[PDB]
């Protein structure tokens, strides 16, 4: 109501930054082109995602017919899974 | 020269060195400013972390260009 607004785009400014991190680092990713610490802290941002991508069903769960919240709540969700999977082949690859 | 370092939290910790200048003083550069030990710090800039026997120009860091700060519990 004051600043539930800012709490909570401030959530969503930290799933859309990993987002960005983490498909960085793929991006710049290569099988023996990589260190160990490089690529296992991307690992270990994949790991910190699947949370926020539950978190981000938490207030999901917790939202009666509204607008736009939901939308932007479940849109960087989406981002979210998008990119797990997308690190889940890259790295498989 | 003058560089940025975003986290996730969202703290935009702003600083100052030069462009060959070693992570190992960034960090602590870091460390003077958020306090937050070197042995504990994760710089990634073109998705890429930053050793520390290394320095800026041998990442190529422009002036005011932005680097990611994550923490290693």
């Amino acid at each position: 109501g004051i600043q539930k607004v800012t709490k909570r785009l401030h959530t969503l400014e930290e799933v859309n930054n990993n987002v960005r991190l983490l498909s960085e680092m793929l991006l710049h990713y290569s099988q023996e082109d990589s260190s160990d610490g490089d690529r296992e802290l991307m690992k270990e941002l994949f790991d910190q995602c699947e949370n926020k991508r539950r978190t981000l069903f938490k207030l999901a769960s917790e939202t009666e017919d509204n607008d736009n919240s939901l939308g932007d709540i479940l849109q960087a969700s989406d981002n979210l899974s998008r990119v797990i999977n997308s690190y889940k082949t890259i790295i498989e690859g | 020269m003058q560089i940025f370092v975003k986290t996730l939290t969202g703290k935009t910790i702003t600083l100052e060195v030069e462009p060959s200048d070693t992570i190992e003083n960034v960090k602590a550069k870091i460390q003077d400013k958020e306090g937050i030990p070197p042995d504990q710090q994760r710089l990634i800039f073109a998705g890429k972390q930053l050793e520390d026997g290394r320095t800026l120009s041998d990442y190529n860091i422009q002036k005011e260009s932005t680097l990611h700060l994550v923490l290693r519990l």
